[PDB]
């Protein structure tokens, strides 16, 4: 499994984000608010080869 | 021979939430004959889901 190409990208996605909140401990507000988010991800290609 | 299926869902949700939260003072007759303290607080979140 020789390394064919290593390659990195950068995309955006609003992801999702649904989470409850506690204001005192006594009672809790859901506050949905979808929060963008740049994530990357290094491709790293292995071309395979007898 | 002929026939047919049709299957329609229908899911809705809802969560409308409140909060009212308020507070006073008036401490005033003596050594201060006039101050007033009150916070107020109201929150909301309606969250529908279909």
């Amino acid at each position: 499994p020789v390394h064919l190409l290593s390659q990195t990208h950068e995309e955006g996605y609003s992801r999702l984000e649904c989470k409850k909140k506690c204001t005192l401990k006594i009672f809790c507000k859901t506050v949905c608010e979808d929060v963008f988010r740049v994530a990357k991800a290094e491709f790293r290609a292995y071309w395979c080869v007898a | 021979v002929q026939e047919d299926h049709v299957r329609s869902s229908f899911l809705l949700d809802n969560q409308n939430s409140q909060n009212t939260v308020t507070a006073s003072a008036g401490i005033a007759f003596l050594n201060i004959v006039n101050f007033k303290v009150e916070t107020d607080y109201i929150s909301q979140t309606s969250l529908t889901k279909d």
